[PDB]
């Protein structure tokens, strides 16, 4: 049938990284959620007309299991490497996600991309050309999204199942 | 007919309801939104009692309504102003007769008993299982004292004069079994000599049943303070979180003492031992429904570090090779077989904590604090109900001990237990997969041979008790 | 899963809440602080069935005794607890058997008889007489110690069987 990409949501906790796929996976337009039900993480979608099946890994609040990356991220084919755009530390964190996602993988060429997430109205102190220049140091694709307004969100992901697709 | 209840104006609980004031879902009404003069109202409602929605409430009001203020409100649903004379009262009066006061006496039986035993009951579930919210306001404390303790007249006394020692035992501040625990097991290393302690010199049962006694202690002390408001992922999670924090660092220090010590282990033969002794390990865990220890065993032989050692792989029995598989299997499908395990073990047991926090947090991000109706603002109380279900289902498992006896010394090795050292993360996890590539490098490099280590025996002893008279 | 809701009820002072406590917990409390109405939850796996116990602990003293009908209306099975050195408790039994007739308007409710404290030698309710009014009932009686914990899984579990093959 049709093919299903195991995607994993990655970066620094409490600054807003579950409204990335909170939003993706809602009811888009009733802002509501139980993460509890079977399937709460599961979205069939349609990426330039190829319909797919996203099925989302986001263990966000459990950071703190830092020896448990691997095994998290050891289920995924592409990689979300989420930092809030006020939070310098979590864009400083990025490196060395894509330094464990490699290890993991055995692999110099994962697919990933670089969001830049706007979790509140908090000023920002990670400028858009910072992270385009991190982003293409890497070779990867640079997607901002606001936490609030869906804008952003699609994008992230379908430009990450295209990374998948084009690998 | 209904009682008549106090005009609105002098006593605001009898507003009717209105979808202005209070949304219920699709045999008690199940509260979906509402001001917060109506969550207290049926808080304290007068025709059923609500023990769910009281641990719910005072569970998670704290998004929406401060400790003070809960206590300014909750005595004044207290203070009901009674009802006037009925005009066959008054007729009666006008004769020198004692009236019958009959809707004055069932207002009191049906009405203020009720709902006054009720705020009593807010008063003491708030007390017995909430109490740091008094613990962090001494001001809050001396208010709560002083309304119990100037509550007047005889319905009320015994639950006046209870819960007034009840907060006094609380400002101050032992397990029965249906058996006997099992006799604690021994292998190389002897009772009192806890300088050759180690992974393979202790008994496996008994490094499973000691890790499990810890963990469980670690599980049981997080209260549900450590979790609302999503506290232990902001700034502040070190003071707001400090026990679930103690917890999952316990548990990531074993994962990264169990890879510690299979890529430390440089011969291969003693390092297909120590890979063989944590899987037996890992199966007391399985047995004493420890899922916190499961977990951490799958996390390290999952590491980077570890999942590459070929070599090693090649020499573990499959027969130990399926208990690994069946215990990573309840991992998969976002933790489906795990869910479905833990809903059908009898307890006691040790939960990973991990899926509650996530689930938490994602109710808090995924849900509004207020719904619009109306042009009014809500309290969304169903995101609120949907936390306190989690939280809820956390304390059931905290309920039930284990019946096995503590090693004082053994307990005291894992507790102290620091793989890491000095050394931060990055560089001790940098270490460890250096060390793997060291042992088993990349092909077409060649294998190398190394020197055994260990100069005692490496046969396990087993992972089935033993019972001497 | 099932979910069995269990409420226990009975005179003040005859350990409902202590015999709660003691299944729930393991731990034995000595003080009286009378309920008002508490709840507790315990999952546990019964004649080879897992199901989750949902435990209402009533108030026994008699400045609640107007406030019964609501909970009565959500129980599934009763306990009806009185106390071995306790004959008041125990001729209040029949008035909690008969509310709990009359609010589920049934003659079948699932009941277990609770004779409470029976590690104290000073006994004044005899086992026989209990007997006798449990069979009267057609339902069985169990004496429990919350303190020893000496029959206290028979009874919670007794009645749970008792919903079970109702
Ligand atoms: C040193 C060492 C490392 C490992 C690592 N490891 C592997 N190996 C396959 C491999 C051989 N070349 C690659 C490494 N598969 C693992 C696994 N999966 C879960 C999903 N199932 C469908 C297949 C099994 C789960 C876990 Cl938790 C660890 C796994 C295992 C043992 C027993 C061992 F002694
Ligand atoms: N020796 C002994 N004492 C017991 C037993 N069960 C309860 N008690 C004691 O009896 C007293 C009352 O117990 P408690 O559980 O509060 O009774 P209750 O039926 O819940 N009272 P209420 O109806 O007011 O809530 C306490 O001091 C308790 O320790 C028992 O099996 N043995
Ligand atoms: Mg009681
Ligand atoms: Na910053």
């Amino acid at each position: 049938g049709m093919t299903e990409y195991k995607l994993v949501v990655v970066g620094a906790g409490g600054v807003g990284k579950s409204a990335l796929t909170i939003q993706l996976i809602q009811n888009h337009f009733v802002d509501e959620y139980d993460p509890t039900i079977e399937d709460s993480y599961r979205k069939q979608v349609v990426i330039d007309g190829e319909t797919c099946l996203l099925d989302i890994l986001d263990t966000a609040g459990q950071e703190e299991y830092s020896a448990m990356r691997d095994q998290y991220m050891r289920t995924g084919e592409g990689f979300l490497c989420v930092f809030a755009i006020n939070n310098t530390k979590s864009f400083e964190d990025i490196h060395q996600y894509r330094e464990q996602i490699k290890r993991v993988k055995d692999s110099d060429d994962v697919p990933m991309v670089l969001v830049g997430n706007k979790c509140d109205l908090a000023a920002r102190t990670v400028e858009s050309r910072q992270a385009q220049d991190l982003a293409r140091s890497y070779g990867i694709p640079y997607i901002e999204t606001s936490a609030k307004t869906r804008q952003g969100v699609e994008d992230a992901f379908y430009t990450l199942v295209r990374e998948i697709r084009q690998h | 007919g209904q009682m008549r209840l106090p005009s609105a104006d002098v006593y605001r609980f009898a507003e009717p309801d209105s979808e202005e004031n209070i949304i219920f879902e699709e045999g008690i009404p199940i509260i979906k939104a509402g001001t917060v003069i109506k969550l207290i109202e049926r808080l304290t409602y007068h025709m059923y009692a609500d023990p769910n929605f009281v641990r719910t409430f005072l569970t998670t009001y704290r998004s929406f309504c401060k400790p003070q203020e809960l206590l300014s409100l909750i005595i004044e649903r207290f203070e009901i102003p009674e009802p006037e004379p009925t005009e066959a009262d008054r007729i009666a009066i006008e004769n020198g007769d004692q009236p019958l006061s009959a809707e004055l006496k069932r207002f009191r039986k049906e009405y203020i008993q009720p709902v006054q035993l009720r705020v009593l009951n807010v008063c003491r579930h708030w007390v017995e299982h909430h109490f740091y919210d008094f613990e962090r306001d001494a001001y809050l404390l001396q208010r709560m004292e002083e309304f119990i303790g100037t509550v007047r007249g005889k319905a009320m006394k015994k639950w006046v004069e209870s819960i007034t020692k009840i907060i006094q035992r609380k400002k101050i501040a032992n397990i029965t079994f249906q058996s006997s625990p099992p006799t604690v097991e021994w292998h190389i290393s002897r009772p009192g000599h806890i300088e050759t302690f180690d992974l393979l010199t202790l008994h496996p049962i008994e490094i499973a049943r000691q890790l499990t006694l810890l963990e469980s202690d670690l599980y049981r002390a997080v209260q549900p303070s450590e979790l609302v408001g999503s506290v232990w992922t902001k700034e502040d999670k070190e003071i707001n979180s400090p026990n679930l924090l103690k917890m999952i660092r316990h548990t990531t220090n074993l994962t990264l003492w169990f890879e510690k010590c299979i890529v430390e282990t440089e011969n291969l033969e003693e390092r297909v031992a120590v890979v063989s002794r944590i899987i037996e390990i890992l199966q007391v865990f399985q047995e004493l429904n420890n899922f916190n220890g499961v977990l951490e065993v799958v996390s390290a032989m999952n590491s980077s570090p570890v999942y590459r050692l070929d070599h090693t792989f090649e020499q573990i029995p499959s027969r130990q090779k399926k208990i690994l598989e069946e215990a990573h299997e309840l991992s998969e499908d976002h933790y489906k077989k795990y869910l479905a395990k833990l809903r059908s073990i009898n307890p006691p047991c040790v939960p990973f904590f991990g899926i509650y926090l996530t689930n938490i947090l994602k109710t808090e991000e995924g849900n509004p604090e207020v719904l619009k109706r109306h042009g009014k603002e809500l309290i969304n109380f169903s995101k609120r109900r949907k936390v306190a279900e989690i939280t809820g289902e956390i304390q059931q498992y905290q309920n039930q001990p284990y019946c096995l006896r503590v090693e004082s010394d053994i307990k005291r090795f894992f507790e102290n237990l620091n793989p890491m050292g000095n050394s931060m993360e990055k560089e001790f996890t940098d270490y460890l997969f250096n060390k793997s590539l060291e042992i088993e490098p990349r092909n077409p490099k060649p294998l190398p041979r190394f020197p055994k280590k260990y100069s005692y025996p490496l046969k396990s002893p087993g992972v089935r008790p033993s019972n001497p008279r």
